[PDB]
This record gives C-alpha cells, sequence and structure tokens, in this order.
C-alpha cells in the first residue's frame, strides 16, 4: 500500500513526495534506524510510523 | 536596468521591491515569482509555465502552491480587491494595469 | 506572429482576442478553438479533426459539446446572423470573410 | 495542389469549387465523389467500385444512389444536355470534353 | 499498359479508341470483344473460348450473338471488304494485318 493511503500528515507527505518513498513495502523493509536518518525528521512522523 | 511598471519597481543589484518606493519586503519564493513576472511583464504567465520556470522542475506537489503564492503577492502589493496583476482562470495571471 | 483576419485579431503572447476594435472576454476552451481556427485560415475544419487536435483523444462524451462551444462563439463574435464563422452540414465549420 | 479539369476548379483546403469561375454550393457526399473523379481523371469508374470506395462496405441494399448522384451533378454543373461527365452504360462514367 | 495493333489504337485506362485518326464509340460488350482480340492479337480464338472469356459463363443462349457482335465491329473498324479482322470457319475469329 502507499504510505499516503494510511492517512498521514503534512510533513510525512512532503518527505515522501520530495524524496520518492511510495509504498509501505519499502517502509516495512527499512528499519527504524534506516528511516530516522533523514534530516528534518519529525517526532510525530517517527511515532506514527512506529 | 531596474524592472519597472508604473508603481512596481524591482532591482537585480540589491534585490529589493518597491510599490512606488514604499517600505516593502518579500520572501525569496514570492520574490523570484515577481522577478519572473516583471521579466515577463505584458506576457501571460500560466500555472504550468510558472511552475516550470520560476519553480524548480522536481515539483511533485499540487498547483495550489502557486495560488497561495499569488495570494501572498496580492495581499502584499495588490492589496486592493481590484489589482494590477490580473487573473485569468486556467490561464494563470498577467500584468494588466486597471484602466 | 500576432494572428488576424479582416477584423479579428489575436495575440498568443498574452492570450487576448479582438473583434473589430475592442477586448472581448473568452474562456480558454473557445479561445483554443478560435486559435485553431485562425491557424488554418483558408482551411475548413471538421468536427473529428478538431476533437482530435484541440480536444483530448479519450473524450468519451458526445460531440455536441463542440456544437455548444461553436454556438457560443457565434453569439460571442459573430453577433449578427451573417457570420465570419460558417457552418457546413455534416462537415464542420470554417472562418472566412462573409460574402 | 488545387485540382482542376478544363475550367472546373476545386480546392482541397477551402473545399470551394468553381464552374469555370462561377460559384456553386455542393453537398459533401457528391463533393467527395467529384474530388475522386478529379484525382483519377483519365479513367472510367463504375458503380461497384464507386459504392465500394466512396460509400461504406456495409451498404448492401439499393444501387441507384450513384445514378441519382450523377443526376444532380448533371443538372448542376452543366447547362447543356451534352455533359462533360460522359456515361458509358454498364461500366459507369468518365470525365471528358467533347471531341 | 497501352494496346496497339497497326492502325488500331486502344487505351483501356479511360476506354477509348482511335482508327486511322477518328475516335469512335462502341457498346461495352463489343468493346470487351475488341479488347480480347487485341490482347490475343495474332492468335486464333475459338467461339466457345471467346464466349467463356467475354460473356457470362452461364450464358444459355445461342451462338449467333457473337456473329452479330463481330458484324457490329466490322461496320465500324474496317470499311473495305478485305478484312483486317478475319474469320476461320469452324476455328473461330482472329485479328491480322491484311496481306
Amino acid at each position: 500500500l502507499p504510505i499516503d493511503d494510511l492517512d498521514l500528515t503534512v510533513r510525512s507527505y512532503n518527505c515522501l513526495k520530495r524524496e520518492g518513498v511510495h509504498t509501505v513495502g519499502e517502509l516495512v523493509a527499512r528499519t527504524e534506524s534506516d528511516l530516522l536518518d533523514i534530516r528534518n525528521f519529525g517526532q510525530k512522523s517517527i511515532d506514527e510510523v512506529k | 536596468v531596474r524592472l519597472t511598471f508604473a508603481d512596481i519597481e524591482l532591482d537585480e543589484e540589491t534585490h529589493e521591491v518597491w510599490k512606488a518606493g514604499q517600505p516593502v519586503s518579500l520572501s525569496p519564493t514570492e520574490f523570484t515569482l515577481l522577478r519572473y513576472f516583471v521579466i515577463n511583464a505584458g506576457t501571460v504567465l500560466s500555472k504550468p509555465k510558472i511552475l516550470d520556470h520560476v519553480w524548480r522542475y522536481d515539483f511533485g506537489g499540487d498547483v495550489n502552491v502557486v495560488e497561495s503564492y499569488v495570494s501572498y503577492l496580492r495581499r502584499k502589493i495588490d492589496t486592493g480587491e481590484k489589482r494590477l496583476l490580473h487573473t485569468l482562470r486556467g490561464v494563470g495571471y498577467v500584468l494588466r494595469e486597471p484602466r
């Protein structure tokens, strides 16, 4: 599924659109350390992804 | 070399805006938008063409960013409900000084 | 560059039209249609070719939309029943000087 | 690229026809028929291939349609009983000039 | 693509003849007879084969029709009693240069 289909918010949508993360398959493949490396990452984004 | 139109004045040496020389600033995005507007004064500026030229081409977002930007421009320089930069629906905007 | 025919004038730099000495307002659709008409001055236009060129190919509706648009153009610029824009039954429309 | 025979003239762009320079309004069907006989001038043309090419293959009923057609052209473009579009019974018609 | 036999000139493209300097008219069936004779010029054609090649396969009529048709030819192509188009009793018809 697309991550946006999970009814996410402004910062997460902008991060997935500018960078190019499209499906939750790559998110479930990527670990928490591999996803928190992004700069200007939001604590709310971390909480919702967790 | 300053780009002018009646009261609008723009400089490319110090990068400042004037509306008949009154105190006015501009954030960089809208400043570049007005730079493209004055460099295309008297020529129509469509939403696709502005989002191509004055906006970086990697834009995967929606058009409403340029609508918010033009709202900022109106509330900044074209404060009156009747403006100097006029909107054509679907076709964007163009410099049409009101008669 | 600016297109014209007898009295009609059209500039694509800022997308404006002129019907014998005045500015007339027009929606982008009929603007594109009249533009496509003036590029082929001396050429007759058929409903299929126009719906292919100026309209999208996968248009699933009925052709009568262009009938409504051309009727609007008739009542827009060809105010009199005598017209610059001429009909051809089963063929389409052309833009020649009325005789 | 405009096509003529003797004095009858035709344009493939504006779809206007000249009877030796005289005006005439022609319906689209026999218009395409006439354009045909001009494009293959120098050849006799018969109803099987007429209704095969200039008419749809689905038309499997009446045959006298092309006779009625050539009748309207006969009355329209030629005042004299001796017509330039000669008729060879059983093999259709051809487009010549009196010898 | 043209058809010639000495003083006999045939163009099948637009179905015309010339004999010694004067175009003439002719019926379709006898025209096809002449066309067969000139394509098979110098070769004798039997009346069975002649009918099978020019007329209907299911023609249940008599045989004097080909004699009538060749007589109609002869009263139009060769005035002299000595005959360019010759007959062989029991073998059929042929087209030759008079000797």
